[PDB]
């Protein structure tokens, strides 16, 4: 079956359906500074909760490659929602990628660690990916996403990449796309690219 | 720091081709 993950904003939530599903690939836009990381944060904590409270019992995997991840964030998400802060960063497995082949030999590792943890009390049910963004460059980009569309297929889990904008927006094959920008007073709006979300940002991730 | 198994590995390597090792992941609080 196809399980979701609440975003933890009830208009983001409505916007996708009920939350980011697993076996697929929902892949976010926008500029700096609208909110892309910290959605991956919120999620990386909502993935966690029973399904009773819009989580999967599961674990996140992150990837990050713009040196943006924040245990302190993850800390002040879950203490904020009235959760475990230690236990909520033991549940969240967590890799720097310094360049495009590296991430390539991280998602091996990934693929490797939810075989393991398949049928356990928590296993992983998130992968994130923080950034997304020559002949062999592009090349290598469409390996990393055919993996990660094998990955969200075979082990029933979501994947949530990031991509940075600088309109015509140009996705990826075969993902779920939205688009974030800023609003008026701190209120962030999303936008499915294939009908409006607004959300805010705040002590307990993303929320209405 | 975390951990994973050759045999893990070796079935993911297996996926993608189309006892504990090193992971490359930790947790959040640095394990
Ligand atoms: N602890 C916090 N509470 C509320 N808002 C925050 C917190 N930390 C960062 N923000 C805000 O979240 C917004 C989104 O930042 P970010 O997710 O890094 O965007 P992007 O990844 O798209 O560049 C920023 O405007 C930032 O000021
Ligand atoms: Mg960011």
């Amino acid at each position: 079956t196809i399980g979701r993950i609440s975003t933890g904003s009830k208009s983001l939530d409505k916007l996708l359906g009920g939350g980011i599903e697993t076996q697929a690939i929902t892949e976010v836009f926008g500029e700096f500074g609208s909110g892309k990381t910290q959605l991956a944060h919120t999620l990386a904590v909502m993935v966690q909760l029973p399904p009773e409270e819009g989580g999967l019992n599961g674990s996140a995997m992150y990837i990050d490659t713009e040196n943006t991840f924040r245990p302190e964030r993850l800390r002040e998400i879950a203490q904020n929602r009235g959760l475990d802060p230690d236990e909520v960063l033991d549940n969240v497995a967590y890799a720097r990628a310094f360049n495009s082949n590296h991430q390539m030999q991280l998602l091996y590792q990934a693929s490797a660690m939810m075989v393991e943890s398949l049928n356990t009390d928590r296993p992983y049910k998130l992968l994130i990916v923080d950034s997304l963004t020559l002949a062999e460059r592009q090349q290598k980009l469409a390996r990393f996403l055919r993996m990660l569309h094998r990955l969200a297929n075979e082990f029933d889990i979501a994947v949530f990449v990031t991509n940075q904008v600088q309109g015509h927006i140009l996705a990826h094959s075969a993902t779920l796309r939205v688009y974030l920008r800023k609003g008026k007073g701190g209120k962030r709006i999303a936008r499915l690219i294939d009908g409006e979300a607004v959300f805010s940002i705040t002590e307990k991730g993303i929320e209405d | 720091k975390l951990n994973v198994s050759t045999e893990a590995l070796q079935k993911a390597v297996k996926l993608f081709s189309d006892s504990s090792a090193f992971s490359g992941f930790s947790t959040a609080s640095g394990k």
